[PDB]
Order: structure tokens, then C-alpha cells, then sequence
RNA sequence: CUUGAGUCUCGUAGAGGGGGGUAGAAUUCCAGGUGUAGCGGUGAAAUGCGUAGAGAUCUGGAGGAAUACCGGUGGCGAAGGCGGCCCCCUGGACGAAGACUGACGCUCAGGUGCGAAAGCGUGGGGAGCAAACAGGAUUAGAUACCCUGGUAGUCCACGCCGUAAACGAUGUCGACUUGGAGGUUGUGCCCUUGAGGCGUGGCUUCCGGAGCUAACGCGUUAAGUCGACCGCCUGGGGAGUACGGCCGCAAGGUUAAAACUCAAAUGAAUUGACGGGGGCCCGCACAAGCGGUGGAGCAUGUGGUUUAAUUCGAUGCAACGCGAAGAACCUUACCUGGUCUUGACAUCCACGGAAGUUUUCAGAGAUGAGAAUGUGCCUUCGGGAACCGUGAGACAGGUGCUGCAUGGCUGUCGUCAGCUCGUGUUGUGAAAUGUUGGGUUAAGUCCCGCAACGAGCGCAACCCUUAUCCUUUGUUGCCAGCGGUCCGGCCGGGAACUCAAAGGAGACUGCCAGUGAUAAACUGGAGGAAGGUGGGGAUGACGUCAAGUCAUCAUGGCCCUUACGACCAGGGCUACACACGUGCUACAAUGGCGCAUACAAAGAGAAGCGACCUCGCGAGAGCAAGCGGACCUCAUAAAGUGCGUCGUAGUCCGGAUUGGAGUCUGCAACUCGACUCCAUGAAGUCGGAAUCGCUAGUAAUCGUGGAUCAGAAUGCCACGGUGAAUACGU
RNA sequence: UCGCCCCUGAA
């Protein structure tokens, strides 16, 4: 919002426009992250088998679905679904977007209950 | 290795022809980067031609030069598949250059006073192919039409031909010429 | 050679000159020699303060003894007695009278020569070599600087090999024409040989010192250019 | 992993230290590499390989990475509870438990690695080519791989429950 | 007893083995026909073959060897190994129901058999190819690869030798342990209603999990996990050799050492580097063009050589018109001689004298000895302070020696697009990733993807300058509108204009269309002075080359101490019979010379340049204004241009050499200054092998200025004038 | 496709 006010010429301001907007495209999704995660659902093992290694060299639990070429590692609670999200996207709509998405609906109520005991 | 188009030269119209083609004929007759001393000889020799021959002012050069220019120049490159140096059919622009150059070269093979009188009489004999500057043509064009093996580099090219559909005889080369 | 030392216009209109004076037709030579001579004796007889850099300004009717330090409180000493003595040296050599002038106050973690001579004197007490720069760079980067790049010639341990001890930390582009590139040298003269020192502090990064803070002149925006009048 | 350098009980130590080289386009560079271990005298030991242009930062970085390659070990007495005669890499590793009243008895890596790891009455041996660097793989072959009395005891206890269940 | 093993039965497929028949294609020979001057080979060639008729081509006949395709990680065998077709004799494998035998098994030193190819003996056979061999070629040589021939041999029969990277570099047997896809061959099942759908065995590839391995990888057909038995190894070279034995007809094979000698030899992998390895991309790198050099002379450096010295250093490019930006003496380190010794140059200590000033002698001066004169600054009036001479030491001085003790500086690849690092992950590690790939750019440039995420240096970036247009300021600069005129920006006037030079406007793939993943970008377009890093500078990385430089300077060690230090006069650096490097000048009419004539830019300047006027053939000298300056002067720009001539001659070209006569700058121009004048008038008629530069205001060519400089530019450095050819294409 | 060898050492 200051890239047209600290850069006042076309030879600067519009050079900055190009290079910036085509970073934020995909780096956009990782700047919405909060603190350090304590949970990490995966839906794949083609390029999300990075998770089962590094987050078990650190022990932050990976919750992995059934796989066709691998075995889950970490603290795993298997769910119907397989690796490769180019053939299981429509399946995730009412499988893991209904147990791990609703994995938060359920958690919120339980979290409230726990806080009440502490308060008293 | 070569990036983008070559330069183009914009040059002036002549004050006695209006041409840039016969401005390029002053350019060939320049020495020591002086257009001044060049322009002298040009007009001196134009007149010599007009008297000694019929012709016109755009035939004293033009027609005469269209009997000195070959349509094929043989260049150089070691590769040929026979260690051959390939014929190259020259573009119409490069036609000009060859004949123009040779007529001035021919006046350094002469000693017949001035330089105007030299190239003038030469150009007068060069439109009927009885000159000595038209005999330069008869070695470039003689060679080229009597011997060919084209621009293909025969061993390298043959492998490429075979892969495409199965051939050994001449065709475009699909594979590398490297 | 390996480094050709680009600094010939980094101290031009990108950062101020360190000896600004003017001279006329037959004065060129004189003014040159006289200045440099004074500085030799000057810098030598002062070592009780941490010299940022001597500079002089010569109006050519006086010369200005404008030594800069990071410790002017030792330079002044008691009264004027201190600075008096030094002022005289200048007056002698240079053909003009001389006047005392300011020495800078600010943290000593600034200026290349400040960081130079400090570690050089350390080597001449035969303590630290490699380690010398490292301490002085954790200092320099803590407060001040925007990247430092030190060079020191290895000669340590009585070893008889030509070496290059090269350590940077933070960014030093050498080709920035909109930054205050500092550069000074020192040299030790130990019994281990001679150890060259080079300190390049990238104090600016987007702000000059003579590409900023100046007054140009003209465009005065008046449609009439005055002329003499009358007719004859 | 997790820290093995812990205040009031840290037991910093080093193993290897040397230089290695790569041949660059110009000349050749030197990378100051080294192995370390920090103990606690109670186990929790690891290893790291730094890369630096100086010896101090070679040991810095290697002790950073030591904490990131911590292995847990738990024992009784001043000696390991189980022999491991396993071999990792081409340096051959052997390791006996031994009664108190004897030293470490080793001049290699496993002098110092078998000190920090809470043991000092262990007797160990190695065969094959001499190379301290992979004597350090007795992290794998004795500290990581182990048996303990309550491990073996729960083999004997697991079986009983199954018979009852049927 | 039957699970191991084996047999029986029934089928199944196959280049399993041995033997005997048989077909055609191809090459060759021989015969006949047709046709004529070449054939063949090669990167070029040559030997060879052809008019006595070849090559090719066609017809007939004959022989030897091998079976195109088929044909495939396809198949079979114990292995070696085994390919047209057919018959005969014969072996092995596998599956299917059952049926039977009943551990009868497994392995194995010795022993025995089987053995690719070459080889050997004996007898047959002989087309092609081919050791040998013979010409030819390539090569310095070429007993070779290459070409033309060609013998043993290859082939068949029988016997012999028994080797091979005899390989899966993997002993054999049995047993287990995730799987996926393909190939191949049996057999059961399924509307077999699908050449097939689902099984289950045998064999065979590829992939890969766990595990193993040092890694590469192996990976149910193991290098995994076990057992059984046998074989072998125990550092390399010495040596699979010697010695003995054994086997063989022999060639040799087989068994198989030691002395001696060395601190490694060796395997796998990593990064870089290199490849007449590959792929990709650029640069006057080449092609295409233009201009030189090497020939010749002169200028300049160097080597060699000589000399008393030819002071020293640099060594393809990156030394050799370089350090040296001009070497008369000096410079100058070098030589020869004169001369000095805490000193020419420093501090300090002690003494005197203030330093000096003008003059004399001797000498080559260096100096040495005088003759007169000076008494500043302070004083206690002695003494000191600057300063001078002398004395004495501690010292001083050294372009004296080590650039393999060093700093500093510089060149170099290279204006290269590369070069790293933090953090994480991967690997036992070295390291890797990133930084690679898919597009793209001048660019590690940008976009996308990918265990990488970030960041630093370099590129780019921002800085100057120039291409425009605007703004100021208008004098010494400009002159339109306005007047003088002397007609000259010469004077007033006018600041408009150019100009100066400070500050802005501007260009960014910004905009238009297409192309390009809708990404970057690329190609045309528009506007503009200019488009696509606009052009030129600065910008020359981190590094490598123990590259150079102790002689610019600095400095560790070393050495010299009535000297190697220091000072002076003379000489040598410009010798010289030569060689090499870098330049310049010619070989001419696009020119020379004579006449007249056109326009410059950028610097320089009171040890200076010097108008004017006078004289001099000239160089220049005398007289003198002006100028530290958009003032004045250097300065008259020169090529060029319009005319006069000469005519292709070594000359009207060209200019070397030397002599005489003069000039200038200096104390003085003898080796060793430059300029001029007249005379003499050179070699050269346009330069081999070879080699170098350059893609545009560049090349080319023509002048001008600057620094260094008392006084020496064909050099370096800078400034303008005129002003191209060529570029298909890599 | 155009044959083509040869190169003392420690940074």
C-alpha cells in the first residue's frame, strides 16, 4: 500500500508490482499460519510423506489416512482415503472433510467442558 | 552464435542518379573513407561509357554488372562429408555486392591511366562477356554448376534421414547435424 | 589485483571528501605537500584518543585543525594546553595560521579507521590474530553498521605462509552508489612480518552523505534575464 | 530430537575435529568439521557434523546438531545392562557389560562416548580398520540398542494374559 | 509313515544331442552373349584390374561355405553351447489327475566324464574372409590401424590338448521372507457367451519394500534370513614365473614357490577438472567481408654480442614504444678517476661560531686554504634557539640480498554469470539439496515446478555522461525583431535563438496487436530524440596463478661500517657484425607538386605563450600590446575543394644517407639534443610460409592538442574532420 | 571425421 508512494515512477513502482504479486500467489497460504502446529493431518504421501519423516524427527504427531505404498507413522488414526489427491478429491468431501473438518466441531464442545472443570 | 537481426545502412540518394544502389557504387569506389575523391571517378567514367558504348545511365553500370554476378557463390566450411566446401545460392542483394566489388578489383589489374578510364572500358567490355572481370564469374559459377554435393554434410545427415522414414538419399535432416 | 578497491567515487559525490580545500594556479603543489606532511606528525603524536579520521579545511587564509575522535575528552585534557601544542605543528608546516576545531562525539562502533587501529594495536601486543576481528565484529554489528567486511593478512604463529583471513557478517556491496561505503587501512609491523588490515563498513545502504544534504543553484524561475538599458 | 545440554548437569565433550576438503572451480576449500557429544553423566548423547571456516564455529554447530541427534539411554550401575555386538558401518563394534572395578579401557572414540553416556565401567572392543569417525557409531550399537530387566520381564508377563483371555 | 526323493500313467512345448537326406538366395570360378573406356578404392590417393574387351548386365554350367527374413531379456541344455527344411535314433524339463515305492536322500577331497575359440597329428575339402607375406597410403619413422592383393588357417572326418572376463566376475543342495508390472509354457474354473474373466503351477525379464552392504547396488531366481557339505583367500610387486613332479606328440597346460624389494597396492563413492564423449548457449570465434604485419627503410624496446660500463627488473597472450611521462652533463643505480668517514642526509651530547655576503688563488671540479664584510631572535650577555663547521659515540645511510619471510599495489581468466553461506532435510561420511529441472533473458533475470526455505557477494541496481525538450543565468558567448554602420557581433540595443552547465522532463517491456502456460519473454506497431541491458564511462567479485613488483613506498631476517655507504668530474644508457617484438613512412594519379580556397573540436599557458610591426629563403631573431582568460595567444586545423601541371617513368613517386651552411633551448649541445637551409639523393614498383585487428560514426584515413618537458614524439594519452564494405548463416 | 605424440616436484 506504500509501493506507489515510496516509488513514484513507472521504472520502480510497476517493477515492484510484477515481482511481488507472483510470490504472494502461493506463499499467501503459509502466512495465514499461526504459531507452531501441534497436529498435522495429511491427505497424501506423494509429496506429503515429507510429514511422516520430519515430524517424527521432532515428534509432532502426523495423522495419516490409509496409503497404497506406505504405512502411517506418528500418532496415526487411519481414515478411509488413499494417497494421490487427483483421484480422491471428490471422495474427501465426505470422508476426511467430515471427520477431520468436523474434527474441531467435536473438539470445541469438549474443550469448553474441560475449561469448566478447571474454573470451578 | 549470433543474436537478432543484422544492421541496415540508410544512405543518401545520388545527386545524378537519385539511387542508393549506385550510391553503393560510390561506396565501393571509396578509399581511405573519402566520399569526396570517390565521386570524381564515378562521373568521369560514366561519361567514358556513354561515348564508347550506347547504353544509358542506368545501363552503363546495371546491365554490365548483370553479366559479372553469379547466382551461386561457393563459401567455406570444412564439413561436407567428403571434406567439401558447399555451394550457397546467393540472395539477390549479395548478387550486387559481388559484381560491384569485382569491377573495382579489375581496375587494380589495369594501369591504363586514371582509374575512371580503367573501370569504364572494363564495364564496356563486361556487358557482352568479353572483359576480364567477367572471367572471374567463369570460375565461381563454372565450379558450382559442374560440381555439387549440396549443403548436406553427408555422413551426419544420412543418419538423420534414416531415422525419419528410412532413407539414405537426400532429404531434410530430422536429427542433429552436430 | 584480486581486489582493485573501488572507492574512487564512493567518497566522491556519494560521501564527502576527507580533505576539502582549493588552490590556484601556482599553489596546487604547495597546498598538496604541506597538508600531508602535517598529518604524519599529527596522527603520530595523538594516540591517547581514538582517531575517527583527521580532516582539514583550508580557506587559504587559515587552515582548520579538525581532528575527529571518538574520545574528544582526552584530546581537550585540562584547559586549552593540550590542543594548543597540536595546533602549532599545523601552523609551522602549512604556510597559513591555524585554528582548533571540533572532534566528533558518538559511539566508537562507527567508522572504519576506528575499528582498524584498535585491533591492529592488539596484534602489536602479540595477542589475538584470527580472533581479533571476530570480537570487534560482534561489537560492530551489535550497534552501528549495516554489515562489515574485514580483511587481515595471516602471518600468525611465526608461520611463513602468505594467507588471507577474510570474515564478513552482514551485507557489504562494494558497488552501491547510494550508500556510505567506509574504507580505511591500518598495518601492523610485528616480528611475525607485516599484517595489513582493511575495514570496510557499509554504514549507509540507501542514503548518501554527498548524494544527500546539498544545495544546488539555478532554476530561479524568473522570466526576465536582466539587461543594461539606456540607448546611445 | 531434544536437548542433551542442560543447565547444572551439562557435560560438554568433543570427539573428532579435523578438516575436510572439496575441490572448487578455482582452488580448493577447507571445511572445518568435527564431532562432539554433550552428556549429562546420566545418558542423553548425540553427535553433529558442523561446517565452518573456523575451528570454534565447527564445534558450535556440531553441538547444536548434537542435541538434534540425541538418543535416550537408561541403565542401572556404572555399566551398560546388555551386550551389543552389532556392527554399523565398516568399523566393527563390540560391547560387553562389566563389573565395577574396571575402567573404560579404550583409547578410541568409545573412551569418551562411553563416559558421557553415564557408563565408565563398561568394557568394549573393536576390530577392523582404525578410524575414530565410525567408532562413534557405537551410539547405534549399544546405547540406542539395549535391553533392560523390565523390558524382558514384560515378555514373560504378556504371555500369561493371553492364556487367561481364551 | 509320507511331507523329502524316485517310478508309473497321460499329455505339453522347445535352436536339447547324434546321424543321414533336401531346397533356394548370395559370393566365386568357368563358359557363352551384349556393350566400351573405364573399373575399383578413399578422408584424399595409390598399388591392382581393362581394348588381349574389363566393370556392369544377361544366359548356361560347377563348386565351397553359410542359411537373409524368420527373431524376440523368445526357447532348450549341466555347463561349454545350440538356428533354413525333412526323416531316423535318442536325452532332459514341466503340468495334470490319480497310483505306487517308502528316507531309497544331500553334498563331496580323491576319481571319472563332458570342454567355446585357437592349437597339434592324420586324411579329405577350399568360395569368401583372413595371421603370415608383398606392394601402396598415412606418419618424422609406420615392420600397424587404412587401401589393393593374399598363404597357413577358418570348413569336413577322426584322435589329441583341455584353456577363456569358461561370467550372473555370484559353488552346489535344502528351507524360509513384502509386493507390482511385463514375457513365456502347462492346467482347473467362469452366461468360458469377451482373441478372453477369475485362478493355480513351471520357467524368464524389469521395478522395488524390508533387510543387507563400505557404497554401487542385490532385492523371493538375493549379495535378505538359516542350515549341510565342499572349493578357495590370508599385503602388493616378485609370479601364475622359477624348481621339481604330473599330463601332452608338441605348442604348452597343470600343480606351485622363495630370495629380494616397497609403505602401500586396491575397491566404491564425492567435488572440481579434462575428453579429437554427447547435448545445450554465447563472443569479429568462424563463415562472409574490410584493413594490416612479416618484404624494405627509418623510430622504439628487447635478446645475442662487445665494452671499463653498455645499471637493473619484466618473459607467449598477461614481458619485449613495458616500468621509464621526452636518458646532452646531471638523470644514474653502472664504470674510471678525484674525494669524505658518526659522516651528504637524522636526533641527541660537547665546543666554538648566528646563518650568511662579496671576492682571491689552486684544481677537472669535488674541495682546500684564505681576504674583507654580517651580529636578527632572547639572554645572566658567557650562553644558547633556528642554523653552520668540527669532535665523539649510541647510531646514520644502502635503487645492497632474499616477491620460496611479507604488506601495499597491480596484472590474470573476465565484465566471466558465475561464486558461497545460514537453517532444515538427505547421506555413515566426503558432500548434496538450494544453485537442478520446464520456459526465458545480457543476467543465480523472471515465472512455474521440485526438500528445500531464506540470505550475501557478482550480474543487474543506484552515479556520471550523451541522444531530445524545458528552467535559470546571460559576459568575455548568440543575434533574430530593432538601428549604427567601419558591413566586421565591430557599437548600442534585444534575451528570443544557438551556446555554455548547473537543475529537471523522459524509456519502465510503459502502452497496442499477435505469439508465448493466461508466466516471464519474444516479434512487429505507436508515440517519441531514443526503444526492449538506448550508446559510452565509472563499475574489474569471492578467488586462483608461493604470477610480477624489497627499484614508488612499507617491512621480518641477512649483509656492508677510515665501506657495498657518501659526494664530484669525465665516460657508458643512443655500443654493434646480427636476430626478434611494437610502431611509423613509402611503393603514387582516389596521387605528387604549384596556385587559390572551405570549414574544427578539445585542451594549454606569468621558469609561459607571445598578436602587432621589422628583418630573415627558412627555422627563427628584434620590437612590443594582451593574457592566470567563453577576453589574449598557442592557432595558420589538416585531409578536403575549385584551377595549373605532370603522364604510369623508379619517375614530376619515394624519402634514407652524408657533407657543408645555419637556428634554438641551455653554463656548455663531442660520443648522446631537436629544428632548418642547400646539396646528395637510398631501398622500395606495392611483400612468402605465416599471422593479427575490426559488425558503424566503428573500420579506414587526415590533422589538432595535452602531459613528461630548461630543451627531444613516428610513443602514450586525449580531441575533432571526412567516413565504409560485409554479415546466408553458425 | 581432418592421422596428431611429448611435458620433475612440495601453495
Amino acid at each position: 500500500q506504500d509501493g506507489t508512494f515510496d516509488k513514484l515512477t513507472k521504472k520502480e513502482a510497476l517493477m515492484r508490482t510484477r515481482e511481488l504479486e507472483k510470490l504472494e500467489n502461493s506463499l499467501g497460504g503459509i502466512k495465514d499460519m499461526g504459531g507452531l502446529p501441534d497436529a498435522l493431518f495429511v491427505i497424501d504421501a506423494d509429496h506429503e510423506h515429507i510429514a511422516i519423516k520430519e515430524a517424527n524427527n521432532l515428534g509432532i504427531p502426523v495423522f495419516a489416512i490409509v496409503d497404497t505404498n506406505s504405512d502411517p507413522d506418528g500418532v496415526d488414526f487411519v481414515i478411509p482415503g488413499n494417497d494421490d489427491a487427483i483421484r480422491a478429491v471428490t471422495l474427501y468431501l465426505g470422508a476426511v472433510a467430515a471427520t477431520v473438518r468436523e474434527g474441531r466441531s467435536q473438539d470445541l464442545a469438549s474443550q469448553a467442558e474441560e475449561s469448566f472443570v478447571e474454573a470451578e | 552464435p549470433r543474436r537478432r537481426v543484422i544492421g541496415q545502412r540508410k544512405i543518401l540518394p545520388d545527386p545524378k542518379f537519385g539511387s542508393e544502389l549506385l550510391a553503393k557504387f560510390v561506396n565501393i569506389l571509396m578509399v581511405d573513407g573519402k566520399k569526396s575523391t570517390a565521386e570524381s571517378i564515378v562521373y568521369s567514367a560514366l561519361e567514358t561509357l556513354a561515348q564508347r558504348s550506347g547504353k544509358s545511365e542506368l545501363e552503363a553500370f546495371e546491365v554490365a554488372l548483370e553479366n559479372v554476378r553469379p547466382t551461386v557463390e561457393v563459401k567455406s566450411r570444412r564439413v561436407g562429408g567428403s571434406t567439401y566446401q558447399v555451394p550457397v545460392e546467393v540472395r539477390p542483394v549479395r548478387r550486387n555486392a559481388l559484381a560491384m566489388r569485382w569491377i573495382v578489383e579489375a581496375a587494380r589489374k589495369r594501369g591504363d591511366k586514371s582509374m575512371a578510364l580503367r573501370l569504364a572500358n572494363e564495364l564496356s567490355d563486361a556487358a557482352e562477356n568479353k572483359g576480364t572481370a567477367v572471367k572471374k564469374r567463369e570460375d565461381v559459377h563454372r565450379m558450382a554448376e559442374a560440381n555439387k554435393a549440396f549443403a548436406h554434410y553427408r555422413w551426419l545427415s544420412l543418419r538423420s534421414f534414416s531415422h525419419q522414414a528410412g532413407a539414405s538419399s537426400k532429404q531434410p535432416a530430422l536429427g542433429y547435424l552436430n | 589485483g584480486q581486489k582493485v578497491h573501488p572507492n574512487g567515487i564512493r567518497l566522491g559525490i556519494v560521501k564527502p571528501w576527507n580533505s576539502t580545500w582549493f588552490a590556484n594556479t601556482k599553489e596546487f603543489a604547495d597546498n598538496l605537500d604541506s597538508d600531508f606532511k602535517v598529518r604524519q606528525y599529527l596522527t603520530k603524536e595523538l594516540a591517547k584518543a581514538s582517531v575517527s579520521r583527521i580532516v582539514i579545511e583550508r580557506p587559504a587564509k587559515s587552515i582548520r585543525v579538525t581532528i575527529h575522535t571518538a574520545r574528544p575528552g582526552i584530546v581537550i585534557g585540562k584547559k586549552g594546553e593540550d590542543v594548543e601544542k597540536l595546533r602549532k605543528v599545523v601552523a609551522d608546516i602549512a604556510g597559513v595560521p591555524a585554528q582548533i576545531n571540533i572532534a566528533e562525539v558518538r559511539k566508537p562502533e562507527l567508522d572504519a579507521k576506528l575499528v582498524a587501529d584498535s585491533i591492529t594495536s592488539q596484534l602489536e601486543r602479540r595477542v589475538m590474530f584470527r580472533r581479533a576481528m571476530k570480537r570487534a565484529v560482534q561489537n560492530a554489528m551489535r550497534l552501528g553498521a549495516k554489515g562489515i567486511k574485514v580483511e587481515v593478512s595471516g602471518r600468525l604463529g611465526g608461520a611463513e605462509i602468505a594467507r588471507t583471513e577474510w570474515y564478513r557478517e552482514g551485507r557489504v556491496p562494494l558497488h552501491t552508489l547510494r550508500a556510505d561505503i567506509d574504507y580505511n587501512t591500518s598495518e601492523a609491523h610485528t616480528t611475525y612480518g607485516v599484517i595489513g588490515v582493511k575495514v570496510w563498513i557499509f554504514k549507509g545502504e540507501i542514503l548518501g552523505g554527498m548524494a544527500a544534504v546539498e544545495q544546488p543553484e539555478k532554476p530561479a524561475a524568473q522570466p526576465k534575464k536582466q539587461q543594461r538599458k539606456g540607448r546611445k | 530430537a531434544h536437548i542433551e545440554k542442560q543447565a547444572g548437569e551439562l557435560q560438554e565433550k568433543l570427539i573428532a575435529v579435523n578438516r575436510v576438503s572439496k575441490t572448487v572451480k578455482g582452488g580448493r576449500i577447507f571445511s572445518f568439521t568435527a564431532l562432539t557429544v554433550v552428556g549429562d553423566g546420566n545418558g542423553r548423547v548425540g553427535f553433529g557434523y558442523g561446517k565452518a571456516r573456523e575451528v570454534p564455529a565447527a564445534i558450535q554447530k556440531a553441538m547444536e546438531k548434537a542435541r538434534r541427534n540425541m538418543i535416550n539411554v537408561a541403565l542401572n550401575n556404572g555399566t551398560l545392562q546388555h551386550p551389543v555386538k552389532g556392527v554399523h558401518t565398516g568399523s566393527r563394534v563390540f560391547m560387553q557389560p562389566a563389573s565395577e572395578g574396571t575402567g573404560i579401557i579404550a583409547g578410541g572414540a568409545m573412551r569418551a562416548v562411553l563416559e558421557v553416556a553415564g557408563v565408565h565401567n563398561v568394557l568394549a572392543k573393536a576390530y577392523g580398520s582404525t578410524n575414530p569417525i565410525n567408532v562413534v557409531r557405537a551410539t547405534i550399537d549399544g546405547l540406542e540398542n539395549m535391553n533392560s530387566p523390565e523390558m524382558v520381564a514384560a515378555k514373560r508377563g504378556k504371555s500369561v494374559e493371553e492364556i487367561l483371555g481364551k
